[PDB]
């Protein structure tokens, strides 16, 4: 309620309750958080131009490439990643409001 | 080189109902049958010959 700006609107009611009736030895009582956020897309975007920033210069490469690995997987890796931050930021701030495809049927005309 | 990838499309189809009859008993019957027929048994004959 004090924090609607911090939920996505299209999953409703953004919690998974449980509780244990047992608490960690020395901790008279405790809670986990598991949470779930756009915000991880921060982990992606850095380490995605981190890796841009080596293999667009092959810096650190033929170490690995000198174990039998060769640069198609690199940009897999990063075509996948690439693919995966757009995706989370697709997500991030997404409409509960409909998304796209906005062409409708006109009016009817003299003949 | 290209660098990879840097493309996805959103996993989305819209909502709508389709073929939801408005099957509500609201107006369910219209058979009838009257409550009998008009008929006289107040009266006497007085039929004496």
């Amino acid at each position: 309620n004090k924090n609607s700006s911090y939920f996505v609107e299209w999953i409703p009611n953004n919690v998974k309750t449980a509780v244990c009736d047992i608490p960690p030895r020395g901790l008279k009582m405790s809670a986990t958080f598991i949470g779930n956020s756009t915000a991880i897309q921060e982990l992606f975007k850095r380490i995605s131009e981190q890796f841009t920033a080596m293999f667009r210069r092959k810096a650190f490469l033929h170490w690995y490439t000198g174990e039998g690995m060769d640069e198609m997987e690199f940009t897999e890796a990063e075509s996948n990643m690439n693919d995966l931050v757009s995706e989370y930021q697709q997500y991030q701030d997404a409409t509960a409001d409909e998304q796209g495809e906005f062409e409708e049927e006109g009016e009817e005309d003299e003949a | 080189h290209v660098p990879g990838g840097g493309s996805v499309q959103i996993v989305y189809k819209p909502v709508d109902l389709s073929k939801v009859t408005s099957k509500c008993g609201s107006l369910g019957n219209i058979h009838h049958k009257p409550g009998g027929g008009q008929v006289e048994v107040k009266s006497e004959k007085l039929d004496f010959k």
